[PDB]
């Protein structure tokens, strides 16, 4: 019905149907609120190829950037008290392996 | 009430990009019959409009003066 | 919000556009001036006139109805009927 | 000169690009006139009923009635168990069931084996 | 929408519709008025150059090639008037359109709230009820034995008659009903 | 962003440091006497101030002072500029220490590469 | 329970001795009074049920169903008033008598304390429903619908009778308390498998289960409004109540025999929702939605966890109310235009605002909008199924998406758009219809306010 | 928070333009509004400056810090590049809106 | 206030809206200038970025290659 | 194409009828016949709409919600060095002496 | 600033009396990447077809 002519004086202007004319078997699917088969400016194959290429290229480049990450020329962040052993939930009874940070 | 249409004979394409279009079409051997109906848009208060850089700096003239006055007042208050 | 249209205003605006057309002599132009019989235009000129009216009034005239508007009075009647103007 | 438009099921060919729209025979004009005549007859009947002042109700649509009857009450009498219908019915009605049975059975067997081996994190799971 | 369609579109109608579509899409591409005027003049120059052609086969081939060119070069997002089909304001007021048959289901108190309107409504209803037989007689007299061949309705021949099948066309809801 | 990424990815990744694995060499390797970093704010003080775990670094005392300044002079939020600057400078010093660590790792790796290449040359001839 | 049973057996002579123009008034007033009386059964204990006598007992599962039935009777009476204007006095009294007998049988079925009496009453409910359908249906297919309904139910339930008498002979008693306290594990043998099959298949055919469900669209489409209201709201819950009652003696064999039925129920949810997506009939859409919800209840009962029974009970009550409301709305639209086609009448929001509001509320409750008891039950069932396995979440999610899709699709199709031009008999909504919709919808929101009353005995 | 502020203002300005031009939502028909609608033009310019991150507007205290944090992080290089390109395209479409809506000559009906 | 529609002419403006638009644009630019005068560090940085190439092996603890 | 005489005449008649219909659709000066049947505004709005809900909610919270344990839980205030604990009259001491960083 | 300058240049190029057909990149960008077309026509058609043909 989207493909049907909008300027004609239909008996059902919203459905774009006439009284008495045969009804398509899939009218429930082809209403204007649902699947549209109207012609597009670009061919369906070209649209599918472009969309697939774009998404595949983006995924590939995301994987490449994941295996080649970006960072800064700095060392690991240093935290006191065995890298905050007790603050992160370490067991008070057990003694953690000491972590010592020196000046530079 | 009862808005009156302006006189139609006042619409000329002279001093307008439409006259350049007419010159190009005359050089090509053609003519543009709808020149004036579009030429209403290039006259009156619509004749001149600002550029993009001039639009962003819409109130810089007064803002700069206010900034200068505020800086001077702040320095004077700090001194005294 | 916007002021309502009237028959006189519609006629004035369509005659304004027609007088701004360069292929029509304003002195011999009236509301009953046939575009082809007594104004000497053709199909492309009539299409351009219809498009100019569409641009002027901010709405589209379907091609099924646009091919039959051969008079300024006919254009006025069509616009008034579509816009529900009765005075 | 220009790239050609390739129609698809969901990207159907426009009426201005249809080759048959420019190769018209006198029989095609007769067919178009017959179609217009049928449409005009149906429109006249509908408009008479619609503009009848004494009518109070719904103008029954035989086309709508036929569509509803064919889609619901006319399927089984016109069904023959062809190989195509048999295979499609068997597939679409049995395959998903066995697929889901296999998936759920595998998942539950893995979970039960983990529970029996005592290597599944069941702490704080007191609502089942 | 007000005119009954024909069985087919003639060559002149096809080329005129193509010309209007090409001009509209060119205006969509050429946003500015001077540029649009220049290129519209060029387009009409092309059409006038091909205007005189006695060979209908060659004219049809030119039309087909022009349609292919238009489809390739059309604007992906052409300008559409707001009220036109596909526009941003299309069918916006269809929910406010209520008919007179709904209007006659009102309560007597509601009808008494508007006394003068319903007198004229009753006059219109009487006028409708006094013409239906003449309308149907005129329709059945002028039809061919096979039946209607087009969706065009005859006018009223007599002075006291009304054009057949006029009620809903005349009493259709206003374009801005509320 | 930087030239280190280009050096590591389009050059000798063995000579360039690995951020996720450094430091590799012992902290005392090349430092005859190295001083352990000093923490001013105590664990109890940080816990009472309710600093976020990412904010409980060696610059926590300046953050505590900034928070105390901001809370006390509430209506005048344009007050603790000195405390904000002190905290920012402490964080800047921490960052430059991290940069020093990275550079030390880089040149220690390149020195190891030079030493092993010299050893290979000696073994060959 | 006699304080509720006797007033129905007094509704019968009152209906048959009342005046010709007072039958509806008397029946409605006294049905409302009986519902108010039956509201007292909600005061359940926490450990054991209410044992009134050797024959009748009430539990936290029985009480909400009894209240639902006693509340549903007057609404059916109002709908019957709607569609039975031109019937004769004797036939109207017979219709009211059928409704009263059905309600009495349902009450006794829900409050029965033994499995054989439960079976007798649960089969006794067939006669009034069959008579109502095949006598006051409007179309030709009512006879076929009645035949399908009756024979599906009986083919399901006869092996249940054989299994029940066998169980009584083997164990000693069919009393529910005894078979719960004296329950013993069921070994994994062919005989036990077939006994399990007998009982479960009976209740699943009643439920219904996907693949055994065609009788449901056939009967619900062709039944009158009262028949559709009682079929969808209460008669579908007999299978769920029976399964929640009969599974006490089927463990641990239920842990092994539940796979085919679980897969059938989940794929049936999916398939019936997809069918709802493309239905040209409104009543068929509502019937298939009912099938999907009952399949979800089946999944909950089969997984059989304490969080699944509460969800099952809540979903049963909520679905009963929602389906009754949807059927009432569809019947109003049908009575306006005399056709069940969904796309025939449009613009009903423009033509009837209050009915558009009722449609919106009913469709929102259908798609389980929080914090409605529909969503409460569905969420409990989904959580229990997730604990059971971690792909049931995928199946439930897609089912929920399709459910929302078809609910809003039917709402938009019926209410929104441009009204049909040639349909000029859309009269304003009646006070009776508006009150019917309000009485359907308000208890749902009140149960949302107080949800612990419909969460079963495992709360 | 900042985006809520300036995005709501931008939508209000667009709605004012649409209402003033008789339900017209096309920049190809908008034009001359810099002098036609002074206050709307000022508000839309300020909103577009805040949207693109003018160094001391509402969008500066969020977008600038976000970009700085993305730069100095152990993140995906492709994600960082796409973020920078997205910022450039944000400036680009703000320029498109301003240019096609307020600058130039009128294109609306007479 | 009442504004008469214009046909093919520049619309009728108002002194109030003109002065308000100019005032708010001036306010925005004044705020930007005032903030940049006081908080130029937020845009141009505050602390110098160290050059790793200028750090000595002695302070970085790098021994001579002979060891 | 163009308007045939029949089409033109029918259009003229329909236009006449439609315009008359719209003129009838106009209303009369008397037409709506109804049945016979700011500091003050802001003050009356502020007392009810603001003052009554706040009273009700404060009463509900202070005597019903806070009558049960753990219903209202407040994150404990931040304690900084060099502070005064008001509950027990305590003094939380200062930190160490900061090494100057310039 | 780079985006500002490039957008302003490409917008100023629209005043020239030169007309060229659109590019593949322009068609991709204006058509929303073809995502609404493909993903709103294909899955919906297949689901609504299997809902009627199969179930
Ligand atoms: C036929 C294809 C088929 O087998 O599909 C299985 C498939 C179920 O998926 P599944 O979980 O893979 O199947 C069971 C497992 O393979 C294995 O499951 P398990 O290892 O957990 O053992 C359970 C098994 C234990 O095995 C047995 O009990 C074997 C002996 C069965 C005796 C005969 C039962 C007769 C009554 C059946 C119901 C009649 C109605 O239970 C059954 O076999 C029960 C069979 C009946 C299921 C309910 C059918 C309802 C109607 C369906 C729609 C009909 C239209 O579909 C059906 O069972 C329905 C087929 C309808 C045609
Ligand atoms: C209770 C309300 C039941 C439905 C309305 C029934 C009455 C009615 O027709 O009202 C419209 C009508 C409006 O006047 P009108 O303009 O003449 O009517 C024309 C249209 O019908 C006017 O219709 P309309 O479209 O303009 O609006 C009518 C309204 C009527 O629709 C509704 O009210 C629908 C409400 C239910 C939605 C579906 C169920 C979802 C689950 C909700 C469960 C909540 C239970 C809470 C406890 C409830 C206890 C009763 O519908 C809506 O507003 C659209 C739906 C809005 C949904 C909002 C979000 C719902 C989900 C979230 C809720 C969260 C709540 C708990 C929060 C917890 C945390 C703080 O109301 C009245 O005239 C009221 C007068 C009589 C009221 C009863 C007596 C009051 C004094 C005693
Ligand atoms: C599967 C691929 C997956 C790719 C994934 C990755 C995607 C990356 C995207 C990169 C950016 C794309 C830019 C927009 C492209 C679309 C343009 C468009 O449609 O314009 C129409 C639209 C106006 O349309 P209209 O007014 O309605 O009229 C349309 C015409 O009638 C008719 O219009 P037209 O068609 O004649 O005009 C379009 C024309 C003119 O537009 C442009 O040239 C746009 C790009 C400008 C130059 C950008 C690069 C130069 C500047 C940066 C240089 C390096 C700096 C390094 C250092 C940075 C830090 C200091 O462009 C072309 O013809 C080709 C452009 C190719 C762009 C590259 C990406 C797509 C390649 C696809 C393969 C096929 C290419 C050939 C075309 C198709 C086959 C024939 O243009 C605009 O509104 C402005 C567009 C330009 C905005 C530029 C903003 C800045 C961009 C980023 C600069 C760098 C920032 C910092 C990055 C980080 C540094 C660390
Ligand atoms: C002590 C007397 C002072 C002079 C008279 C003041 C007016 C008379 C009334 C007494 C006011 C007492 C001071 C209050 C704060 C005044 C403003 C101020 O100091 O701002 C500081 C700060 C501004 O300070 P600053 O940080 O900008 O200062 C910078 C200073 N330099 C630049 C020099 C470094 O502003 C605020 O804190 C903003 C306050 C916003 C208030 C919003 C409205 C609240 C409305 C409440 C409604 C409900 C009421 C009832 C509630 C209960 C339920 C019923
Ligand atoms: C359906 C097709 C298959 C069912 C056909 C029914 C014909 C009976 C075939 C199965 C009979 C099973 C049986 O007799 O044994 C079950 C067992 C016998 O054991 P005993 O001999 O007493 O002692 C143990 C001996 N060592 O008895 C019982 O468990 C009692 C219950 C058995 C009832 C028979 C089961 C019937 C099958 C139920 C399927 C229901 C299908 C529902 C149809 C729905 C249609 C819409
Ligand atoms: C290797 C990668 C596989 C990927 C699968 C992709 C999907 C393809 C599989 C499903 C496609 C449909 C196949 C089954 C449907 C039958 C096809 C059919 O209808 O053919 C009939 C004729 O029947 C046949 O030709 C049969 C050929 C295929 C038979 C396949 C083997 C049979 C499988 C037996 C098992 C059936 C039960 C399966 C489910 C059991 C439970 C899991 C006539 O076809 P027409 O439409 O009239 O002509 C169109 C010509 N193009
Ligand atoms: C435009 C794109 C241009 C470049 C395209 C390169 C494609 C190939 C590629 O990325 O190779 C890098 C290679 C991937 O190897 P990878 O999969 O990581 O092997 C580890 C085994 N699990 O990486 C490696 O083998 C080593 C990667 C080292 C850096 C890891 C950082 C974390
Ligand atoms: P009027 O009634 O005066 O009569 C004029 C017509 C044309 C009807 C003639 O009477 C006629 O039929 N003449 C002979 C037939 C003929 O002229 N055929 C060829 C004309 S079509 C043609 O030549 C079009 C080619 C140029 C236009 C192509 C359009 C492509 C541009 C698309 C651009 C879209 C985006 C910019």
């Amino acid at each position: 019905q989207q493909e049907r002519d909008p300027w004609y004086d239909w008996d059902h202007p919203d459905l774009r149907l006439n009284w008495g004319e045969p009804i398509h078997w899939d009218l429930d699917m082809y209403i204007r609120n649902r699947v549209d088969t109207s012609p597009t400016p670009v061919s369906w194959n070209t649209m599918c190829k472009h969309l697939f290429g774009f998404v595949a290229f983006m995924l590939f480049m995301f994987w490449v950037g994941e295996i080649y990450p970006s960072y800064q020329p700095v060392g690991p962040k240093q935290y006191p008290y065995n890298d905050l052993y007790l603050e992160r939930g370490g067991d008070p009874t057990k003694e953690p392996e000491p972590v010592v940070h020196y000046e530079i | 009430s009862k808005m009156e249409l302006p006189d139609y004979k006042q619409w000329k394409i002279e001093g307008t990009p439409l006259e350049t279009v007419q010159e190009k079409l005359a050089a090509r051997g053609l003519r543009d019959p709808w020149g004036r109906n579009e030429a209403w848009r290039y006259s009156g208060g619509f004749a001149n409009n600002v550029s993009f850089v001039g639009a962003l700096l819409k109130g810089f003239k007064w803002g700069f003066a206010a900034f200068v006055v505020a800086v001077g007042a702040e320095y004077y208050l700090e001194s005294q | 919000d916007a002021p309502p249209l009237t028959l006189e205003a519609i006629k004035d605006r369509v005659l304004y556009v027609l007088k701004l057309y360069d292929k029509i002599d304003p002195e011999k132009l009236s509301v009953n001036s046939h575009f082809m019989k007594d104004l000497g235009l053709d199909s492309l000129d009539q299409v351009e006139i219809i498009m100019a009216m569409e641009d002027e009034f901010g709405f589209e005239i379907p091609d099924i109805d646009a091919e039959k508007l051969m008079c300024p009075q006919e254009i006025v009647d069509y616009i008034a009927d579509k816009k529900d103007v009765y005075e | 000169s220009f790239p050609k438009y390739k129609p698809s099921r969901l990207a159907t060919l426009p009426a201005t690009l249809d080759p048959a729209e420019y190769d018209i025979s006198p029989e095609t004009r007769k067919a178009q006139a017959e179609r217009l005549a049928i449409r005009s007859r149906l429109k006249r009947e509908y408009l008479l009923q619609y503009n009848d002042p004494n009518r109070l109700g719904v103008i029954e649509d035989p086309a709508l009635i036929r569509w509803t009857y064919a889609r619901s009450a006319n399927i089984y009498p016109n069904f023959r168990p062809t190989p195509k219908t048999s295979l499609l019915g068997a597939l679409f009605g049995i395959g998903p069931l066995f697929f889901w049975y296999y998936v759920f059975k595998t998942d539950r067997d893995k979970k039960e084996k983990l529970i029996q081996e005592g290597k599944l994190d069941q702490t704080f799971n007191i609502s089942y | 929408a007000f005119s009954a369609p024909a069985a087919y579109l003639t060559h002149q109608q096809k080329v005129l519709r193509l010309y209007k579509r090409a001009l509209r899409h060119l205006e969509s591409w050429c946003v500015h008025r001077d540029k649009y005027r220049y290129f519209a003049c060029l387009m009409r120059a092309r059409f006038d150059e091909h205007k005189n052609e006695k060979d209908m086969v060659k004219a049809t081939q030119l039309l087909r090639q022009a349609e292919e060119e238009f489809w390739y070069g059309q604007h992906p997002q052409p300008y559409i008037f707001p009220e036109s089909p596909g526009g941003t304001s299309y069918e916006r007021y269809e929910c406010y359109k209520v008919p007179e048959w709904c209007l006659d289901d009102w309560h007597p108190s509601e009808k008494a709230m508007y006394p003068d309107y319903f007198a004229k409504r009753e006059q219109w209803k009487r006028l409708r009820r006094e013409s239906w037989e003449r309308e149907v007689k005129q329709l059945q007299e002028e039809t061919p034995p096979g039946g209607p061949r087009t969706e065009a309705l005859p006018p009223a021949r007599k002075e006291g008659d009304l054009p057949p099948l006029w009620w809903h066309i005349v009493t259709r809801p206003r374009e801005r009903p509320m | 962003m930087g030239a280190h990424l280009a050096r590591r990815y389009l050059g000798d990744a063995s000579k360039e440091p690995d951020p996720l694995r450094m430091p590799t060499f012992p902290p005392d390797y090349g430092f005859p006497e190295r001083k352990e970093r000093e923490m001013v704010a105590t664990q109890q003080e940080m816990n009472d101030a309710q600093l976020m775990l990412q904010q409980r670094d060696y610059c926590a005392h300046y953050l505590i002072q900034l928070l105390k300044c901001k809370r006390d002079s509430f209506p005048n939020f344009l007050a603790c500029k000195h405390e904000q600057h002190d905290w920012d400078y402490c964080e800047h010093l921490d960052y430059v220490k991290r940069m020093k660590e990275f550079e030390r790792e880089r040149r220690l790796l390149q020195r190891k590469k030079r030493r092993e290449q010299r050893e290979a040359e000696m073994a060959r001839g | 329970m006699l304080k509720i049973i006797i007033p129905t057996t007094m509704l019968l002579p009152m209906t048959w001795m009342s005046k010709h123009n007072m039958i509806w008034i008397n029946a409605t007033v006294h049905s409302l009074l009986i519902s108010l009386i039956s509201l007292s059964l909600l005061n359940q204990l926490g450990e054991n049920s209410l044992n009134f006598s050797l024959t009748f007992f009430s539990d936290s599962l029985s009480a909400p169903l009894l209240v639902l039935t006693t509340w549903l009777l007057p609404l059916m009476l109002m709908a019957s008033q709607s569609h039975l204007s031109k019937e004769t006095t004797t036939r109207k009294k017979l219709y009211i008598t059928m409704l009263i007998l059905l309600q009495l049988f349902l009450i006794m079925t829900f409050t029965a304390t033994e499995l054989i009496l439960f079976y007798i009453l649960f089969e006794a409910t067939l006669v009034p429903t069959l008579i109502i359908i095949t006598r006051w249906g409007n179309q030709t297919e009512r006879l076929n619908a009645g035949l399908y309904f009756l024979f599906y139910t009986l083919a399901g339930s006869l092996p249940l009778l054989v299994a029940l008498v066998y169980i009584q002979n083997t164990t000693g008693s069919l009393n529910f308390l005894i078979i719960h306290y004296w329950s013993h594990p069921l070994s994994n043998s062919w005989s036990n498998i077939f006994m399990w099959l007998a009982c479960i298949m009976a209740f699943m055919v009643k439920m219904p289960l996907y693949g055994l469900h065609l009788w449901l669209p056939k009967a619900h489409v062709e039944a009158p409004i009262a028949g559709s209201m009682v079929l969808a709201a209460v008669l579908l819950k007999l299978g769920g109540y029976g399964m929640m009652r009969i599974t006490t003696i089927l463990n641990p064999l239920t842990n092994y025999m539940a796979y085919p039925f679980l897969m059938l129920s989940m794929w049936g949810m999916i398939m019936t929702s997809s069918i709802c997506l493309r239905q040209t009939d409104l009543k068929s859409l509502i019937a298939y939605s009912s099938v999907s919800h009952m399949a979800l209840v089946i999944v909950a009962i089969m997984i059989q966890t304490p969080w699944s029974f509460m969800g099952a009970t809540a979903l049963m009550i909520a679905h009963g109310l929602t389906s009754s409301m949807l059927f009432c709305l569809a019947n109003t639209n049908y009575e306006r235009v005399h056709s069940r086609t969904m796309i025939l009448a449009r613009g009903l929001q423009t033509l009837l605002p209050l009915m558009a509001t009722w449609w919106l509320v009913a469709s929102l409750t259908n798609l389980a909008l929080p914090p409605s008891i529909n969503l409460i039950g569905e969420l409990f069932i989904i959580t229990a199924s997730f604990s059971w396995s971690n792909i049931t979440i995928i199946l439930m999610g897609m089912n929920m998406m399709i459910t929302a899709l078809y609910s809003l699709y039917m709402l938009i199709t019926t209410q929104r758009g441009k009204y049909t031009h040639h349909i000029n008999n859309i009269k304003p909504s009646f006070t009776r219809e508006n009150a019917l919709m309000a009485l359907h919808i308000l208890p749902l929101l009140l149960l949302t306010l107080n949800p612990k009353m419909i969460l079963g005995p495992l709360y | 928070c900042m985006h809520a502020f300036f995005k709501a203002m931008l939508f209000m300005c667009s709605g004012s333009i649409i209402h003033s031009l008789n339900d017209e939502q096309d920049i190809r028909k908008m034009g001359g509004l810099y002098k036609a609608m002074p206050f709307t033009t000022t508000a839309l310019i300020i909103g577009s400056l805040a949207l693109t991150g003018m160094p001391y507007l509402t969008g500066f205290y969020s977008k600038d810090l976000i970009i700085e944090a993305v730069n100095m992080s152990y993140t995906n290089a492709w994600a960082l590049l796409m973020t920078l390109i997205a910022t450039s395209l944000t400036a680009a479409y703000s320029t498109r809106i301003i240019f096609f809506a307020f600058l130039g000559k009128p294109r609306f009906p007479p | 206030v009442h504004i008469e529609p214009r046909y093919r002419q520049f619309p009728q403006l108002t002194r109030s809206q003109l002065i308000q638009a100019e005032f708010f644009s001036a306010t925005m630019w004044f705020w930007i200038l005032w903030r940049f005068w006081h908080d130029s560090d937020a845009v141009l940085g505050h602390f110098p970025y160290p050059d790793p190439s200028q750090w000595t092996d002695e302070e970085l603890g790098i021994l001579p290659d002979d060891e | 194409s163009g308007y045939t005489p029949d089409e033109k005449l029918r259009l003229q008649q329909l236009r006449e009828l439609r315009r008359r219909w719209l003129k009838d659709q106009e209303l009369s000066p008397r037409e709506p016949v109804l049945p016979p049947r700011k500091t003050y505004r802001h003050s009356i709005f502020a007392v009810t709409h603001v003052l009554i809900p706040v009273w009700i909610i404060h009463y509900y919270l202070k005597y019903h919600v806070t009558a049960k344990p753990y219903t209202v839980v407040e994150r404990k205030p931040r304690i900084f060095p060099g502070d005064t604990i008001l509950e027990t009259g305590e003094v939380i001491p200062l930190m160490k002496e900061f090494p100057d960083q310039h | 600033i780079m985006g500002f300058m490039l957008a302003l240049e490409l917008n100023n190029t629209t005043y020239y009396l030169k007309f060229k057909y659109p590019s593949q990149t322009y068609k991709f960008s204006n058509m929303l990447g073809y995502y609404p077309s493909i993903m709103h026509r294909l899955p919906t058609y297949h689901n609504l077809s299997m809902s009627q043909k199969s179930a």
